[PDB]
């Protein structure tokens, strides 16, 4: 199976071409990233950029919401929670 | 019985997002906030000359944004503090004697 | 005009167009303000669809 | 392909934005309900798990809205 | 092209280095100017600090 | 020490890009100190910790905000959080295949 | 309602005065040894017996 | 009864509508090049992205990245407890109670 | 690479088989690589689920 | 930031009036995220996905038998010649032949 | 309700009050010549003038 003409051997020589097909591919690859490639560069900065701009729409929402719960503040009456015949409490923010 | 029960839960609603009022009544607050807050509630908001420019400018934007998070447009003082915070920006490159007379 | 007061979910409906293209303005404003760009890619080799036809320049 | 290779900070309409929330819930009830079918979800397979004894009965008449006059 | 190519892709490479370390030095400017604000305020705190346990400003009665 | 530091990294940068010597010079230029820091270690992952004192200014369960490096790939976990994914979802109706095209072939196409 | 000739079938029934709308569900698949086959099991298996959660309490 | 539905619209095909399948394509698979070009990144030493790093510098506010096993899948989560703040007085509103009808200036 | 191929498989048998072993090994790599960018795309429709 | 009632698009979800829940997920969140893709999604492959390519699958080949066949068939003219009279090219080419 | 992808869809909304359930119904099929083409027109074609009749009176 190691040396002879055999179907073994036969299919040892495929698993080895493609093996050597893979390699070449790897080949390939390394060649285009290392010397023909600026799209990777690109996409990078573009990502980043995406990063900046989604932070910063997260960040106006969660104000806009927070806007709107401080509309409540009006609204809010310290006294209610005093119990009759009792004294108000300043952690209730008198 | 309603209005307690409603007015309590929006007690732990705003204690649960760290709100903080005319009346500062918050403990979990910044100090540097604390003091920005309360500048905006009771003091004058002013710049120091010991700031370089940038700093200045560093501060007027936070006090802009913080304001503008604070009070909507429907709130009458949004106008008035806008405004004197503007005549701030126009005013950076002075001192507080020379800025008195044109922000008072 | 919609008239939120009474119909609100139907007004919103209709203006909440508005209210996305000021969330774009917002940042298109940010990025304005603060500096933000990126590296652009080389032109493609079809960005042209037709040797004839003109590449109209876009900013 | 509009963001990241033409430059479109913003490349999804309000329609485009409703397309997509509308492929999502899809996915969602696809993986919810299993066997889910057209009515429900945009999709048609042949076969399909039935009880064993299939009742047919006419569907109720459409509910009567009171109505001015 | 391949030429121009190999080229492009050493200036990209650099290109990226610089835009980022710029972008974070630009982060790291804002920041300073922050902590030198934070630094100016922490001045204005009352000798003790803040009685964090009542309200600043006390509006209204408690009868 | 920190900018001085800094300084030379920039010009010599690491494959990180100075991220870990950016974070130190803005910690240690605040007033009354770093509020995070780089845990030390003889494990061989380094941490990102929060000091507790500023632990209320921050949302957070534990001092611990992970570790200071990305995971590496690993087929095992990505297994392990595809599983527990699904098993916080719990949805009857994933895998389900309701038509196949007809093959010898287990799964034709892919 | 009950019918399946209903379009609200299945759904609680609406009165003038507000009501909560979860429903009574009768006992459809039962256990097989149902020990107490007195009324006063049965009955549960179609009506509760502290009468439903519909009743109003008028302002007038 | 929704789940375990029944065909409800038909499935058909029209006359001479192409399929652009051929007769070897369940052989054919897909491929992407992504998993070797992160070898070969990590093996020669090339640039890294910044979702490597956790921490996030596009904001002024702190982020620090939360990853899903894989250094490619991550999300920012702010770590500041936000404090907010209203320039508003309390309890000089009653929406519930109709004003128009009340004599007073509030009223009017 | 004829001389090579015909000095190991020097019949159509074995050829048959050499290239049926080719095609088996190439399969079974591109589904390894497969396997993985699935598991990636997998966790994102899970994290699409979960939104 | 004027028509709170109104404008619900622009308010927070109702987990967020709930006052009840290393890193914590945020407690205020507004509706106005739905109007992004990769607000909670993340953006993993997001670059990547128009780069998993097929190749076409056609096959031009076609048996010519020509012993079928006696007579010449028709053919088009594609362009016109250039290489004869291109000097009147622009001055004959509006008109027919 | 408007929307096809409600179940109660051109049924009056629901309230916790009685309320009279006749709906208003918008304009689908106007005329040619509609003379008039002020607001004070236009709007009767999606919503009533005078408002809805849906209100309530509280008992307390
Ligand atoms: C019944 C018959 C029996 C059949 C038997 C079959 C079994 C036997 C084995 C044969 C199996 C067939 C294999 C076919 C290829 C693989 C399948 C495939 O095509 O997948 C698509 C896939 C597509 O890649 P993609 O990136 O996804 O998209 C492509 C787009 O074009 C991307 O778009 P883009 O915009 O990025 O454009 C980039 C493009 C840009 O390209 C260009 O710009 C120009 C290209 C070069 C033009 C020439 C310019 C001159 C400079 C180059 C010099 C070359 C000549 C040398 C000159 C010397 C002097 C300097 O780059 C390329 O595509 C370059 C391609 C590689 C060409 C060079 C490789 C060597 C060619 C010779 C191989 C011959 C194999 C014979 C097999 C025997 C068959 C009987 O192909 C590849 O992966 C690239 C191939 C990499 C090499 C693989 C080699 C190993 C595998 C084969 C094993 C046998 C090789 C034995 C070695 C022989 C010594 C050379
Ligand atoms: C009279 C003419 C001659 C008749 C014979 C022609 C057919 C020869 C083949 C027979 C063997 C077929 C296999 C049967 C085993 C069961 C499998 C199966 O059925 O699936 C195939 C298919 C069902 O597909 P499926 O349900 O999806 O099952 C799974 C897939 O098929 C399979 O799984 P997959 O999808 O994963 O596989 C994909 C891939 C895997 O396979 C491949 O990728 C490679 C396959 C190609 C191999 C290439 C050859 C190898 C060459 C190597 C050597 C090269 C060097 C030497 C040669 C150099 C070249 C010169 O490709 C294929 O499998 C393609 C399969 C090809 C199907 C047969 C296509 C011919 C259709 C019938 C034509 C009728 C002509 C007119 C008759 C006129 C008579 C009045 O069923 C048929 O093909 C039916 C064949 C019926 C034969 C009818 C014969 C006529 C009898 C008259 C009856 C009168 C009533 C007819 C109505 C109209 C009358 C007027
Ligand atoms: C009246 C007008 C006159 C003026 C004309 C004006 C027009 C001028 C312009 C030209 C036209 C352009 C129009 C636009 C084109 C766009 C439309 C288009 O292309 O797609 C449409 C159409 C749309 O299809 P689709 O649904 O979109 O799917 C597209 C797929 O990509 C493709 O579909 P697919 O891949 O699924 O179908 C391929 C099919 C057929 O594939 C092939 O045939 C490949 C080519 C091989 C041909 C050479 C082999 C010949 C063998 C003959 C020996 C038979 C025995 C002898 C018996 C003698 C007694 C009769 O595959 C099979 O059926 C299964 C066969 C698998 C084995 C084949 C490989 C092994 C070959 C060796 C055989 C060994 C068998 C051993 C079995 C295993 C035992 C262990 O495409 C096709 O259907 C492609 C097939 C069409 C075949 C037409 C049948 C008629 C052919 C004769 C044409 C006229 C002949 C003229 C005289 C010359 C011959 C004497
Ligand atoms: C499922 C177990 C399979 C066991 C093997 C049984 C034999 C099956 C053989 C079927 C395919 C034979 C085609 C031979 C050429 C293969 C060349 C090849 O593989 O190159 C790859 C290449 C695709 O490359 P990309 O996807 O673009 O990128 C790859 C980068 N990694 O493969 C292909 O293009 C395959 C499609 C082209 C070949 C089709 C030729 C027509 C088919 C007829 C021959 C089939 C004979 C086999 C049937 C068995 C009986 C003989
Ligand atoms: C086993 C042996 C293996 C041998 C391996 C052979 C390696 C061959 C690698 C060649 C790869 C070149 O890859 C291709 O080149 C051209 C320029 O040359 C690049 O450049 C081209 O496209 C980009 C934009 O799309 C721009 O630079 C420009 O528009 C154009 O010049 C392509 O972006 C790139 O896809």
């Amino acid at each position: 199976a190691i040396k002879g003409p055999s179907v073994p051997h036969s299919i040892l020589f495929g698993v080895g071409a493609g093996c050597c097909a893979y390699a070449g591919y790897y080949l390939y690859r390394a060649m285009r990233l290392t010397f023909f490639d600026t799209e990777s560069v690109a996409l990078q900065s573009r990502l980043r950029y995406a990063e900046k701009q989604k932070l910063f729409h997260q960040e106006l929402d969660r104000e806009l919401a927070a806007g709107h719960i401080a509309s409540l503040v009006a609204e809010y009456d310290p006294v209610a929670t005093r119990l009759p015949f009792q004294p108000m409490q300043d952690r209730y923010r008198v | 019985k309603i209005l307690r029960d409603r007015n309590i839960g929006l007690f732990n609603l705003l204690q649960h997002h760290n709100f903080a009022g005319l009346s500062v009544n918050n403990a979990k607050l910044s100090d540097s906030q604390r003091v920005m807050w309360t500048d905006l509630v009771q003091g004058k908001p002013d710049v120091e000359d010991k700031l370089s420019v940038d700093a200045r400018e560093m501060k007027v934007d936070m006090y802009e944004k913080l304001f503008k998070q604070a009070a909507d447009l429907e709130n009458p003082c949004r106008m008035p503090g806008v405004a004197y915070l503007r005549c701030l920006r126009d005013t950076l490159t002075e001192t507080q004697s020379a800025r008195r007379s044109s922000c008072l | 005009s919609a008239q939120a007061r009474i119909d609100p979910q139907g007004a919103a409906t209709k203006c909440v167009k508005w209210f996305n293209e000021w969330r774009q303005c917002a940042w298109d404003q940010e990025k304005m303000v603060k500096g933000y760009n990126y590296i652009e890619d080389r032109r493609a080799r079809k960005h042209k669809p037709y040797i004839g036809a003109p590449d109209l320049q876009y900013s | 392909a509009r963001y990241c290779y033409r430059g479109l900070d913003h490349p999804f309409t309000l329609n485009e934005m409703k397309d997509f929330l509308f492929k999502l819930r899809e996915q969602y009830l696809v993986n919810k309900y299993e066997g889910i079918q057209f009515p429900f979800v945009f999709r048609q397979f042949n076969r399909v798990s039935t009880p064993g004894t299939l009742e047919v009965h006419t569907s109720p008449a459409l509910q009567q809205q009171p109505h001015f006059h | 092209q391949g030429i121009k190519t190999v080229y492009a892709s050493c200036r990209y490479r650099k290109l990226n280095e610089r835009e980022i370390i710029s972008d974070r030095y630009t982060w790291l400017h804002e920041r300073m100017l922050e902590d030198e604000v934070e630094r100016v305020l922490l001045e204005q705190v009352p000798a003790g600090g803040f009685d964090k346990t009542r309200p600043g400003l006390l509006l209204g009665p408690s009868t | 020490d920190e900018g001085i530091n800094l300084m030379k990294c920039t010009k010599n940068p690491d494959p990180s890009f100075c991220a870990k010597e950016f974070v130190a010079m803005r910690e240690c230029n605040r007033p009354q100190g770093p509020h995070l820091v780089l845990s030390s270690s003889p494990s061989s992952p380094p941490h990102y910790e929060l000091r507790p004192e500023v632990k209320h200014l921050y949302n957070v369960d534990s001092t611990d905000l992970g570790s200071a490096v990305a995971p590496v790939r690993s087929k095992e976990q990505l297994d392990r959080v595809a599983d527990s994914l699904k098993a916080d979802l719990n949805l009857p109706g994933y895998g389900h295949i309701p038509y196949k095209w007809e093959s010898l072939r287990p799964n034709p196409g892919a | 309602n009950s019918s399946i000739y209903d379009n609200r079938n299945h759904e609680a029934v609406r009165h003038p005065w507000s009501t909560d709308a979860r429903t009574f569900h009768p006992n459809d698949n039962p256990e097989a040894d149902r020990i107490n086959t007195q009324y006063s099991n049965m009955v549960s298996d179609s009506f509760p017996e502290g009468g439903f959660s519909d009743a109003p309490r008028f302002s007038s | 009864s929704m789940d375990h539905g029944m065909q409800y619209s038909s499935i058909y095909w029209e006359t001479s509508h192409r399929t652009y399948l051929p007769f070897w394509a369940s052989l054919t698979q897909k491929f992407s090049w992504k998993i070797m070009d992160d070898q070969i990144r990590s093996f020669l030493r090339l640039p890294k992205p910044v979702t490597t790093e956790p921490f996030v510098f596009s904001s002024g506010s702190p982020y620090i990245r939360r990853y899903f096993g894989d250094a490619d899948i991550s999300v920012p989560v702010p770590l500041h407890a936000p404090a907010h703040f209203a320039f508003v007085p309390t309890g000089t509103v009653s929406p519930w109670e109709e004003t128009g009808m009340e004599t007073g200036p509030q009223g009017a | 690479v004829n001389a090579f191929v015909v000095k190991h498989n020097p019949d159509l048998r074995l050829q048959f088989v050499a290239f049926a072993s080719f095609i088996a090994t190439h399969m079974a790599i591109t589904k390894e690589f497969n396997d993985m960018y699935q598991r990636l795309v997998d966790i994102t429709s899970l994290l699409e689920l979960q939104a | 930031p004027f028509m709170w009632r109104q404008r619900a698009y622009c308010a927070p979800v109702p987990s967020a009036f709930a006052s009840q829940q290393g890193v914590r997920k945020p407690l205020l969140r507004s509706n106005s995220e739905s109007l992004s893709v990769f607000s909670q999604i993340p953006d993993g492959l997001l670059g990547h996905t128009t780069s998993v390519t097929m190749g076409n699958s056609d096959i031009f080949f076609l048996p010519k038998p020509s012993n079928l066949l006696k007579i010449a068939l028709p053919a088009f003219v594609f362009m016109p010649n250039l290489t004869i009279f291109t000097r009147a090219f622009p001055f004959y080419a509006h008109t027919s032949a």
